[PDB]
């Protein structure tokens, strides 16, 4: 291209470069190529000198000049979408009424919402993201996902006025309980919408089937809906951020990656995990094989704002931890006191999206990306807390790709390709820590309905699973911050444990979390750990031997 | 005091940081791998703001705060300290006088070149400001290279001047974010190492013979004195090389590298030559690598290989393709690449560096971009270097060259001539892009005329009289003298002349003449000499036949020569199974022939002697000597040698190889007394020296193998003949054993070494040893009268002195050709391109002019041994073997294994017992491991071809290396080897690098030993004694 016809001239110093004069014949050179490549980089084009040198004519190297950024399809993608590991896990769990396994939230606005305006927004917002249109063919003895070209039946919409009933909260609760049931996964709108009018304003309901949504994806969706509604209220033509790699392309590269040599390199780690976890078992107050979500009860423990601000802003520095390392260490101590096992396995929900496929960009993708990986905690050497905290930090740092790999090996790798991994370990206990609630309050133009009911995003959602669904996890522990307080929620199956035993485990948790917050604030030195030093495979004995050798050499 | 808070990060070393860490740990006893800039600044400079800007510069770059820790760690680490100020010194010299200032300056600068850096304990940069005058400053700035490529100083000094301007003008730094070197460390760890090592093992696939340049001596000690030579090509030659490059579609760098390759080929007598190339191992894939400060420069093996018929253009394109293919893999450490070669440690031994953009001039112009109060007025660079030669090339308006060489190893004349050869190659290529590689000359007219004068300095005038005329004219000088003696009977010159006249009369009556070859099958009895001289006097050529040779050969010679007549004794007649007349030389009719002189009825140039050589054909080929070839010899031998009239000489050799009759003619044509050796005395050496004593024999003709072996046998030692005065030998590379050395002194016997192929003449060079000194492998000497020796390359181009090439012979000792099978003659004889009109003949031998003008032998071109990558003088091994009082007779041969791999075996005859390991140690006491044979064989007697040359056919095949048993006294001492090398449980005797260790693993080994054993074993000790046995001196 004429751009490169110029960029040669302004580097090599020879004029009138032709369409197929030779880089060397013009006097190019092993170095001047680096200059040409840097100059072309100012036009946002990438070219390897490995091609400039090898095809030394402009007409021939044009075949390799590339954009520095892709511009993924802003239009429409459709057709078969391979099940991701979390989706395959879901269909393998075989819930009673798989059409009732949802996420939702209820928005509010001080002056309400015009129904035609919000409907006009939900039209485009459900056009833009393609996965939200998908449907799940209950045929051929299996499941296969499909994505739908635009038409009718994108979303299901309901409208109500509750002002006739003083208990608006009960009326909206009982009515919203309906929609959660109504996911015609075979072919239907996997987004449910409702609007509830009231003297205090208009209440705006959104609900989405979990197979097509995620926490991060709910942030994305709320910021997209906030801009969409701002555009509609301003009366401008509605248009949205540039589409990132849309979920079909994600599933596709994921199944391509699901067999690559990179992921398979992890296999000996996950083997060491499963081979070490085999004999773990949390003891039960009552022995029963399955329970239903209606049996689940939840209870909460809280930290005061002072302890919360200490936990966030200061404890990290004593060991260069992140928040998850301290919460998990406290959980380890709690199970060491309460279960008296030598070990426990705790499952965590990573957000996925872990820069796995190098070319991929999913920063704007809407889908269920959650990656579930087990972690084994050592509970033996709890007495030197200064070193239990470090052991927990480095255990969390030994996970090879932040856990995205394990689900892919469990569900999506070619079954002959995946070695000895049994995948027999089951989530008796699972732990997650959400961020701030500002993933919901991410914009001021509307706010969460005070009548939120059981319809929250997280584990404190009440309507979002069918009461007849199985219990898939025995202890479900999720952290959040509200109003500057950390809350840990322990949700448990009654008829597997009794209330007093979860009160005990939760008080042991609060006690040890406070102990760790204090210990990490009173300690004045930053005792860095081997992961801090960018040397692969460094260990405590080697790190402290190196540091001793520095003292003997400075 | 230290605290953990002061460490910022750690990293593993990059490949080239590992290389320079190796250097700094090796050379410690006199280490310095230290760039020094001198930058002179004139104007107004605030030394305060220059100190502060240096400190900000050291804060800015983590590599200026890196310390390297290797002592007890599993692995060398970079440790980046958070803060580490460098030594900055300010000297106000402005009070001193100029002769004092410049002295104090230079004394500082020289001592600073000597002041080593401790890679751990001491900041790896130094700056000194000198204020020479009110507006004149010098900066000395020295740093270990391990920090950065020297050219990075352009970035570092642009940064420094930007900081200085920001300070003096109180303005924020605009400096772009530093590209972190951890990006390169991470990228190096992400790369697929094994694919690169596979590429490098493919690139070196066939690399047989190590490249060399003519070293002055073996590196008996690491004395070093950095010396330079520099020269440049004219403007026109530089621009024409640039045009060649622009038209063959290559860079001028590739032209320079191909010209260097062609030079190395000519110097090495090889078509495949490998040398080190220094490459900017900055991958274009890395974001921002073009401004990244760190150590990236890598040494990669650069390989130029010619096909036998390839043109220089076609080698240009080949080298271009190879360099393009190498670029993906040039970040591999050279210490790993070495393991992908059979040469291991010795793969690269000199560097060619092309400086397309130097640090000087660039630094000496950038500073004009700023309004600051000073201008860079002068600039200099210093850099130590390990290699014995480096070649720097600087493609300016004139292509400038510089050789940095250890003057302890290369003579100034060697480098001077190498520069002249580079000029000559460059000019040849520049004028004609398409010349054949074998057709480029190395030599200027000053070399050429000298080498051709080495011919004419042998010039002589000789009467060219026929060989039997020279005899006749001598025989009249002493007719009463006894010419030839047998067991009891003898002939005077008169009796010889008469009997030869009689036989010649018989032959001429029998139709003998100029066209005629006469067979002789005579039993080396008296009549044999009469047979020769009568046949020649009959004007025909004698064809000597061996009574002991196979009947198959006696038939082949007779049927291939078209001999009309054979002469034999009666009892040998039955050998002559051919349908040809067979005359008894005793025939009475010849006894009755007229005894007076017959006439010289032949021309000065006719044939007179056919002998058949062995060779590569199963058919022996009949080679024939013209009268001029032998006549030229005889006069030279009289004029300039130490044959004498009154001497007594055995005709010992088997009457059928070129020397044997040359003893006859030299003896006859000087009036001496010949004694005809009884063919049983040809084997019972116990009787030979006795007969020598009893007859007072004084000139002997002995094969080279005879000197290698027979005087070494301890039983024979005391029977050496005391009457001997000259022993003349030819045949093979001569080994004068130490016993033979001693048995020359005691009687001051003159030993003569004569080079000669048969087709030229019995000899064409001589060296004569009086006993002042006698090297074990003597030269072949000086060309005889009216001969040239031309050491050519395959294009008949003269090749420089001291360099191996084809040994061509010229002058009157060149025969007519091959008698039949004549079409082979045009392959072996031609016209002298440098003296047209004189005939030329090719020996298949390589030789070298010595600086003293003697000629030095390098064996056959067909049998270049080159085992384990290294060429190996079988003469050196045969010397060490034969010197052992246990060894009578050693022959060393390159065998081919049953896979086709060549390997060395020594066939050895033992006087007294020893065993394989004992002689292997005996060799290792004196000879490198590449030149110790892998197998040894014991025999009763080395077989010899009837001429005395050893028979490579008659030796038995080998049957069934470094291997040694398990022997560990303390596996606590070995488990470090076990864990580092990973190969196996280890034997104490095993050799570190042979077992696959390499330099960096030696660093790992030392740091382990100095932790687990608390001894600081120097990195040199693992090279002096690279085995676990070496520890004893540190624990006993
Ligand atoms: P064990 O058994 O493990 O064995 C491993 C060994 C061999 C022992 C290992 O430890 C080892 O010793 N390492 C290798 C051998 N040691 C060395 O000493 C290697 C070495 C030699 C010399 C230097 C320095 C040089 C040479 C660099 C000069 O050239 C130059 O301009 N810089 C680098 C080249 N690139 C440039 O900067 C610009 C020149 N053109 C180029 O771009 C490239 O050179 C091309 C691409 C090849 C040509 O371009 P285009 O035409 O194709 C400059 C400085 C001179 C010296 C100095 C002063 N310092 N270092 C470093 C290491
Ligand atoms: N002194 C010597 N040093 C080294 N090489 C020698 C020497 N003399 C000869 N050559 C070798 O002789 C070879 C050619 O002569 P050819 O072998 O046909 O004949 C013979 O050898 C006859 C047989 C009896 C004695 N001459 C040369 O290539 C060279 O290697």
């Amino acid at each position: 291209e004429s751009i490169l016809v110029s960029i040669w001239q302004n580097v090599l110093g020879i004029e009138k470069i032709g369409i197929r004069d030779n880089f060397y014949s013009l006097g190019g050179d092993s170095i001047q190529a680096i200059q040409v490549v840097a100059r072309l980089h100012s036009y946002q084009l990438k070219l390897e000198t490995k091609d400039l040198l090898n095809y030394p004519t402009i007409e021939q190297v044009a075949l390799f000049v590339k954009s520095t950024t892709r511009k993924s399809d802003q239009g429409i993608i459709a057709g078969n979408v391979p099940l991701t590991p979390i989706q395959k896990w879901f269909f393998g769990k075989n819930f009673t009424n798989t059409g009732h396994w949802n996420q939702s939230s209820v928005l509010y606005r001080p002056e309400g919402f015009d129904p035609k305006v919000i409907q006009s927004v939900m039209d485009k917002i459900i056009e833009h993201h393609d996965a939200l249109r998908m449907v799940y063919q209950h045929e051929n003895g299996n499941v296969v996902q499909h994505n739908r070209g635009l038409g009718g039946q994108l979303y299901d919409f309901f409208s109500y006025n509750l002002t006739a009933q003083p208990d608006v909260q009960q009326a909206i609760e009982a009515e919203t309980q309906r929609l959660h049931s109504s996911m015609n996964l075979q072919e239907g709108p996997l987004v449910k919408v409702a609007l509830f009018q009231t003297l205090h304003g208009d209440h705006l309901f959104l609900a989405i089937h979990h197979l097509v949504v995620d926490g991060i994806s709910w942030r994305i969706l709320f910021e997209d809906l906030a801009t969409g509604y701002a555009q509609a209220l301003a009366g401008q033509a509605i248009s949205l951020p540039e589409k990132t790699d849309s979920f079909q392309s994600w599933s596709q590269w994921l199944q391509e990656y699901a067999n690559e040599a990179d992921l398979l390199s992890e296999i000996p780690y996950w083997e060491s995990l499963e081979s070490q976890a085999k004999n773990v078992s949390l003891p039960k107050d009552y022995e029963v094989t399955d329970c239903k979500q209606k049996s689940v009860r939840n209870m909460r423990i809280r930290l005061h704002p002072e302890e919360t601000e200490q936990l966030l802003k200061h404890a990290n520095q004593a060991y260069q931890t992140e928040i998850n390392d301290l919460l998990l260490a406290a959980l380890g101590l709690a199970f060491a006191e309460w279960s008296k096992l030598a070990q426990i396995v705790i499952h965590l929900e990573g957000h996925g999206r872990e820069d796995i496929i190098e070319q991929a960009n999913v920063a704007r993708t809407v889908g269920w990306f959650t990656s579930q990986y087990p972690v084994l905690l050592d509970l033996k050497q709890t007495a030197p807390l200064s070193d239990y905290i470090k052991l927990t930090k480095e255990n969390m740092r030994k996970i090879p790709r932040k856990g995205i790999g394990y689900d892919i090996l469990k569900h999506v790798t070619l079954p002959e390709n995946r070695g000895s991994l049994s995948f027999r370990v089951q989530p008796e206990v699972t732990f997650n820590y959400l961020g701030q609630f500002d993933a919901d309050m991410r914009t001021e133009l509307f706010t969460r309905s005070p009548y939120s009911g059981g319809n929250t995003l997280g584990a404190d959602g009440k309507n979002n699973l069918s009461p007849e669904s199985e219990v898939y996890t025995a202890l479900n522990i999720t952290g959040l911050i509200e109003g500057g307080e950390l809350v840990l929620t322990f949700s448990y199956s009654s008829e597997q444990y009794r209330e007093e035993s979860i009160q005990q485990l939760s008080q042991s948790y609060q006690k040890h979390l406070l102990a760790i917050i204090a210990h990490c604030t009173e300690k004045k030195e930053v005792e860095r750990t081997p992961s801090d030093f960018s040397v692969k495979g460094l260990q405590m004995e080697e790190m402290d031997d190196i540091f001793e050798l520095l003292a003997n050499r400075l | 005091v230290f605290s953990k808070e002061q460490v910022q990060d750690m990293y593993a070393l990059t490949p080239m940081q590992e290389g320079m860490l190796f250097h700094a740990l090796l050379d410690q006893e006199h280490n310095s791998h230290l760039v020094q800039m001198s930058i002179s600044l004139q104007g107004d400079l605030d030394v305060g703001l220059f100190t502060d800007s240096l400190h900000v510069l050291v804060e800015r770059y983590d590599v200026f705060r890196t310390l390297f820790l290797y002592e007890k760690l599993k692995q060398p680490l970079q440790v980046v300290l958070k803060q580490r100020p460098i030594p900055i010194e300010f000297y106000d010299l402005s009070a001193c006088d100029e002769s004092e200032k410049q002295l104090r300056y230079t004394q500082y600068k020289r001592a600073d070149q000597e002041r080593t850096f401790h890679l751990a304990k001491d900041p790896l940069m130094r700056v000194a400001l000198f204020q020479m005058s009110q507006h004149d400053y010098q900066v000395i700035w020295s740093f270990h290279h391990i920090l950065m490529d020297g050219w990075c100083f352009s970035i570092i000094f642009d940064d420094l001047l930007a900081i200085y301007l920001s300070l003096q003008n109180k303005t924020a730094l605009s400096l772009e974010p530093v590209q972190p070197y951890s990006r390169f460390i991470n990228w190096l760890e992400k790369q697929n190492k094994q694919a690169a090592l596979n590429y490098w093992s493919d690139y070196l696939e066939a690399y047989e013979q190590k490249t060399t340049l003519p070293k002055k001596e073996a590196a008996f000690a690491k004395a070093f004195q950095p010396t330079q030579y520099r020269f440049s090509l004219n403007r026109t030659l530089t621009k024409q090389l640039g045009t060649i490059a622009s038209q063959n579609q290559v860079t001028l760098s590739t032209v320079i590298q191909t010209i260097w390759g062609v030079l190395l080929q000519k110097y090495n007598a090889a078509h495949d030559v490998l040398f080190g190339s220094v490459v900017s191992g900055r991958p274009t894939d890395i974001v921002g690598i073009d401004k990244m400060v760190g150590l990236f420069i890598n040494t990669i093996p650069f390989r130029v290989q010619a096909k036998a018929g390839q043109t220089f253009s076609e080698l240009l394109q080949a080298v271009h393709k190879r360099t393009l293919q190498s670029q993906p893999y040039e970040h591999v450490p050279l210490y790993d690449i070495q393991t992908q070669s059979v040469l291991k440690q010795e793969l690269i031994d000199h560097l060619l560096v092309i400086e397309n953009y130097p640090l000087v001039e660039a630094l000496q112009k950038k500073a004009l971009n700023q309004q600051i109060g000073f201008t860079i007025t002068a600039v200099e660079m210093f850099e130590p270097t390990n290699y014995d030669l480096t070649v720097m090339v600087m493609p300016k308006e004139e292509l400038a060259f510089r050789f940095d060489y250890n003057a302890a190893l290369f003579d100034e004349q060697v480098v001077q001539k190498l520069a002249g050869h580079l000029q000559q190659i460059a000019d040849c290529v520049a004028n004609n892009s398409g010349v054949e590689l074998c057709q480029i000359p190395l030599l200027t007219e000053a070399e050429t005329s000298q080498l051709l004068a080495k011919r004419t300095e042998t010039a002589a005038d000789y009467p060219a009289a026929t060989m039997h005329e020279l005899f006749s004219r001598q025989a009249e000088k002493t007719p009463e003298q006894v010419a030839v003696v047998f067991a009891d009977q003898h002939l005077t010159y008169r009796e010889l002349d008469e009997k030869s006249n009689q036989l010649a009369r018989f032959l001429r009556k029998k139709g003998i003449g100029t066209g005629s070859l006469v067979g002789t099958l005579l039993d080396r009895s008296l009549d044999m000499i009469v047979g020769i001289l009568g046949v020649l006097k009959a004007g025909g050529a004698f064809v000597p036949i061996d009574p002991e040779l196979p009947a198959e050969r006696i038939a082949y010679m007779l049927t291939h020569s078209r001999v009309p007549l054979v002469v034999t004794q009666n009892h040998l007649r039955a050998k002559v199974t051919t349908p040809t007349e067979t005359i008894d030389i005793n025939t009475a009719v010849i006894g009755e022939e007229s005894r007076a002189p017959i006439e010289s009825l032949n021309q000065p140039h006719d044939l007179f002697y056919i002998i058949y050589t062995s060779g590569t054909t199963g058919q022996p080929k009949g080679v024939m000597l013209e009268h001029r070839n032998m006549a030229n010899l005889m006069h030279f031998t009289f004029d300039q040698t130490n044959i004498a009239f009154h001497e007594k000489v055995l005709q010992y050799t088997t009457c059928s190889f070129d020397v044997c009759y040359q003893e006859i003619f030299s003896t006859l044509l000087s009036g001496g007394q010949l004694y005809l050796i009884t063919n049983e005395l040809r084997r019972h050496v116990e009787k030979l020296f006795a007969f020598i004593q009893e007859k007072q024999i004084s000139i002997l003709s002995l094969p080279v193998s005879f000197l290698k072996f027979i005087f070494n046998e301890q039983d024979y030692a005391q029977s050496f003949p005391r009457c001997v005065k000259h022993i003349i030998t030819a045949g093979e590379q001569l080994v004068v054993t130490h016993e033979l050395q001693k048995y020359l002194r005691q009687h001051r016997v003159f030993l003569h070494n004569h080079y000669g192929p048969s087709e030229t003449h019995v000899v064409t060079t001589c060296t004569m040893d009086p006993g002042q000194a006698i090297p074990e492998l003597p030269p072949i000497g000086k060309p005889i009268s009216n001969t040239g020796i031309y050491i050519l390359d395959e294009g008949l181009q003269l090749k420089p002195e001291g360099i191996v090439g084809e040994l061509y012979i010229s002058g009157a000792n060149v025969g007519r050709g091959y008698l039949h099978q004549p079409e082979l003659t045009a392959e072996k004889f031609l016209d002298n391109p440098y003296q047209p009109g004189e005939r030329m003949y090719r020996t298949g031998d390589l030789a070298r002019w010595l600086p003293d003008g003697q000629l030095e032998f390098l064996g056959r071109i067909d049998h270049q041994v080159k085992i384990r990558g290294h060429r190996i003088e079988l003469g050196e091994i045969e010397s060490r073997l034969l010197n052992h009082p246990a060894i009578k007779e050693a022959v060393v041969i390159d065998r081919a294994d049953e896979t086709g791999g060549k390997f060395l075996c020594a066939y050895v005859v033992l006087q007294k017992a020893l065993s394989d390991e004992e002689m292997r140690a005996y060799l290792a006491q004196a000879l490198p491991e590449y030149m110790i044979p892998s197998f040894f064989v014991t025999l009763e007697r080395i077989p010899v071809t009837p001429n005395g040359k050893t028979d490579r056919r008659a030796l038995p095949k080998p049957e069934g290396d470094y291997v040694a048993p398990t022997t560990e006294l303390e596996q606590k001492l070995v488990a470090i080897w076990e864990q580092i090398l990973g190969v196996s449980p280890i034997g104490i005797q095993d050799h570190f690098f042979t077992l696959g260790g390499h330099s960096l693993k030696a660093i790992q080994l030392i740091s382990r030993i100095q932790k687990e054993c608390q001894a600081d074993v120097p990195l040199r000790v693992l090279f002096e004694q690279p085995t676990i046995q070496a520890l004893a001196a540190y624990v006993e």
